[PDB]
């Protein structure tokens, strides 16, 4: 769970305020996003640490793509025009799926054997789940 | 407005934080640095900063009190040694306190600082 | 002006220097009649095999005392609440704080007297003395007399913001009008401890020539 | 910061020093003004700077005197402003005569006659005509 | 909404019996009922009444689920304790509730609830 | 209240500080008119070359002092005990006790006067000043105005538990709505002698995360 | 009625020492376990607890005494005295000493405490 850093801060800066009261809560609240997703990024990767070691693998599915806010939050109103676009960046981790591969490297590791080398007559997408059931 | 009285107080971010596509964030300077420094703390009440947990004027704790001249009076001995503790760089000189003539609950308080180390008025209003 | 009602003395007991966790509070019944501040200084005669000269350097400036008395009383049909209740809670202050293994910091304060520039007496509680007398023949006290003795222990990071406005690290000075560099540069000894060199003066500054500024020009004095 | 809710908001609006009434010393400035929007009265006391550009206009000759009036010590005074235009950048000789003609007039002459207050008359706008008068 | 108005109007009568009679009431958890409620009273006694807007949610059983209880017998209490020590002629209000947790409603969306030209309801 | 009578002034020697053996008892022929206790404290000012902060710190908090007068009469016709037996009697308990090789533990109490906070007045005696005047004839005193002093010695087993009840070990602490860990953790701080770290709470109470508490939880803080 | 408050003050035998067939002896534990020392001690006199001689609160030395105001100024000395002694987990707060309505021979103590570092109130009656 996930708390967010524009809670913490003083009320007078306007970020738990009613939305675009005054003009300034809009620039702010756009500035705080990048620093929340960062932050973000790293409460879903201490939870998808039984995903992310265990042995039986299924998943392309790495680091992370959740949005921070609640959707009853009000710092989810504020980017509401753009949260379609920003999740759908979000959605990179799936390109970030050869990352999947050096872990199952890792962990083929254990018991004294590496992964298989990558081919050309692959199909990688059948290709991974053989070497997902392997493990 | 000059370059002097930057190197006294130091550039700092302004309390309305707008951020401009030029030049980044409005950089408050050395003279309104001293200003918007006390701009924040009167506006900040103690307990909701994060870490830094007894920071901010606290005149909520005497308010829904009567009017009278010990309750003035302890304004002005409250609001003295709290800038003598959060703000280094501006000495207080006077505080007047008074209600309005207006509406009769509220009360308005004034407080008349000089900056530290410097005697240099300001030629006009601006940032 | 506003209002016309007793402000009456109050002693919250903190138990840090600071001010800032609470201890508790004791409303006077009956206010002093008379506040007595006294402050001392030690001086010490230098002497000297060769010369007369009359000069005395100095030591230390010993913290104020504040010598206040109070009368409680329940013989009177206005007043209920019983001594008992209020000398328990006047030698709570007066009492070594189990937490912080000192005694506690008080702070008498009452209406619109300043103590010397600040709303309250910041001090410990160095004597107490109470002196019952007119007991009931329920041998509960009627009539108490306690003579307060304080000694001043003020903050520290208040103490260290008055240094600050008073001799500050860094001065800019407006010029006016044909004082010279080696003038301007004797004014910045009265406040900063010995005033910069006209030389390093004219270094900080930047200045091109010794009397190379305009009247209009603010130079700055760091040391 | 909510204005409207009990609490403590601070305002940009400039409340007054506590005047300290010196009874024998208390100046006119008898001037040109921008503004002349006081309906009310004849010539009106001052306090402070802030209430004066408020109450008399921006950027002339004659703030510059009550700024500085302000500065060295005064705390109250007298504005009776000129009911005429206020000059140019540099005074010509045919409205330099506007001005000695106007303090002539018994519209200025009233004002401070039946005011009985005031102790010491100035006029800040005679060094106008220092340049170019001639 | 209007039965929330049919019991103050109740109320504030029940106050006119006799001379030194105050009526501590409770506030609509709903904010628009509370807008509604306030804009729609309509009694020539209004000046008897005092209404403290939130549910408070108290230490008791049913501290995971804390009942959930009127504010007015909190402040009837407090209105008895600064009566002992500063009288009648000292405001009520900037005391603290002892066995509460939070109020049951955000502070932040009863902001609409006071009114410096209207009717204004206690937060 | 329920009765009106005299309560008289009693002296209880003890053998031990507990209180636990008793040596003997006398009660006052008429009691005190005025109860005088003092009290003091030692506080030296620390002297620094560098700064000039006026601070004094603490050293000592003397025992405190109970100074009353007695009289003892044998002319009335109301009084018969004579005043050798009593004055035998009171000099007993200011008497080096040959069990303990020390001097008795006395006890004060009348009525319903506390002491500060205790019924009797623990302590034992440091003065004694016996005044016969208007002897008889027959040489018996007939009019003794003694003057004690006593010096405050409190059980130990007393103060033991009194710090832990200020300052315990262990404290349970019900949250509220919206305080912080890092805010929690300075509110410890009244009464656990430096509180604990904002880490150091979150690991005691198995805090799977810093703002993992709902505002119901009642949290541990041990040191 | 929680595990937290038995971690402040431990768990110990019920002073109606009833033994149970499920679990054993009847644990009192962590705020019953303060109130039940309370009344063992009430309870017991001093003397008659084997080894630990002085134990246990004397109110019997001074009973069939007149009631009066020096009496009950007796017992709420002694009995602050004591539960400072015997009673190192329960800090006393008030002592009402005061003679019953209907019958005029007893009267009625009543010791309110709380628990040293806790603020926690109990929910509801049990154990």
């Amino acid at each position: 769970s996930y708390y967010p850093v524009s809670d913490t801060l003083p009320p007078c800066y306007g970020l738990q305020h009613s939305l675009s009261e005054s003009e300034h809560l809009l620039p702010l609240h756009q500035f705080m996003l990048p620093f929340e997703q960062l932050l973000a990024c790293g409460c879903q990767q201490i939870a998808m640490l039984p995903r992310l070691l265990a042995f039986q693998r299924e998943g392309y599915e790495v680091w992370g793509d959740q949005w921070p806010f609640k959707s009853g939050s009000v710092n989810d109103d504020a980017h509401q025009d753009y949260a379609p676009a920003l999740k759908d960046l979000l959605g990179q981790i799936a390109l970030d799926s050869d990352h999947e591969l050096d872990i199952i490297n890792y962990l083929l590791g254990y018991f004294g054997t590496q992964r298989a080398p990558r081919t050309f007559t692959t199909q990688l997408d059948d290709f991974r789940a053989v070497q997902q059931g392997y493990l | 407005e000059n370059q002097i009285l930057t190197q006294l107080y130091g550039r700092g971010w302004a309390f309305p934080p707008v951020f401009s596509l030029e030049k980044g964030v409005e950089m408050a300077e050395g003279a309104e640095d001293v200003r918007q420094s006390l701009q924040i703390l009167f506006s900040t009440e103690p307990g909701e900063r994060l870490m830094r947990e007894n920071y901010g004027c606290g005149l909520n704790d005497f308010m829904f009190e009567n009017i009278r001249n010990e309750l003035i009076a302890e304004i002005e001995s409250h609001i003295h040694d709290n800038v003598l503790r959060y703000e280094p760089r501006a000495d207080m000189t006077d505080i007047q306190v008074r209600q309005s003539p207006g509406m009769g609950n509220t009360l308005q308080v004034q407080v008349m600082y000089r900056l530290r180390g410097s005697d240099i008025n300001q030629q006009i209003q601006g940032v | 002006l506003i209002e016309r009602g007793l402000a009456k003395l109050t002693i919250n007991a903190y138990k840090d220097r600071e001010g800032k966790i609470r201890a508790g509070t004791l409303q006077a019944m009956y206010n002093p009649d008379s506040l007595q501040l006294d402050y001392q200084t030690d001086y010490q005669q230098s002497q000297a095999i060769n010369s007369e000269k009359q000069s005395s350097i100095y030591v230390q400036a010993k913290p104020a005392g504040l010598s206040l008395e109070l009368i409680f009383d329940a013989t009177m049909p206005g007043n209920k609440t019983p001594i008992e209740e209020q000398l328990m809670q006047l030698k709570q202050l007066c009492s070594v704080d189990a937490t912080s293994n000192e005694t506690r910091f008080l702070q008498v304060k009452w209406g619109k007297m300043r103590w010397e520039s600040r709303g309250y007496f910041a001090g410990r509680a160095k004597s107490l003395s109470v002196n019952y007398t007119l007991f009931d023949r329920d041998a509960t006290p009627l009539r108490v007399r306690v003579i307060l003795a304080l000694v001043a222990d003020e903050s520290l990071v208040l103490q260290e913001t008055e240094q600050n406005l008073q001799s500050p690290a860094k001065i800019a000075l407006r010029i006016q009008d044909g004082v010279s560099l080696a003038l301007m540069a004797a004014s910045t000894a009265s406040t900063l401890s010995g005033g910069v060199d006209y030389l390093t003066l004219a270094w900080q500054n930047g200045l091109d020539n010794l009397n190379g500024f305009v009247p209009g020009e603010i130079l700055q004095a760091t040391r | 910061m909510e204005r409207l809710q009990p609490g403590v908001t601070l305002t940009e609006s400039i409340i007054t020093m506590g005047q300290q009434e010196i009874p024998s010393a208390v100046p006119v400035f008898i001037g040109y003004t921008v503004r002349y929007p006081e309906q009310s009265e004849a010539s009106v006391r001052i306090d402070s700077l802030a209430e004066y550009t408020s109450l008399f206009g921006d950027d002339h000759v004659m703030m510059f005197a009550v700024r500085h009036y302000f500065d060295n010590g005064g705390q109250q005074a007298f504005v009776l402003p000129l009911k005429d235009n206020m000059p140019s950048v540099e005074m010509t000789t045919a409205e330099a005569e506007n001005l000695i003609a106007a303090l002539r007039s018994a519209t200025v002459s009233e004002a401070i006659g039946g005011h009985s207050q005031i102790t010491l008359i100035l006029v800040p706008d005679m060094a106008r005509l220092n340049d170019s008068d001639i | 909404v209007s039965l929330w108005s049919q019991g103050w109007e109740a109320l504030l009568q029940l106050s006119q019996v006799r001379p030194n009679l105050f009526v501590l009431l409770d506030a609509p958890d709903n904010v628009e009922q509370a807008q509604k409620c306030m804009t729609t009273l309509s009694s020539d006694y209004r000046q008897w009444g005092a209404a403290y807007w939130p549910r408070l949610e108290t230490t008791y059983q049913k501290i995971f689920q804390g009942t959930v209880l009127s504010p007015t017998a909190a402040v009837a209490a407090v209105i008895q304790r600064t009566d002992n020590d500063a009288g009648v002629w000292k405001a009520p209000a900037n005391i603290a509730l002892s066995q509460v947790i939070r109020p049951v409603k955000s502070y932040l969306q009863g902001s609409v609830l006071f009114n410096s030209s209207g009717t204004s309801l206690n937060v």
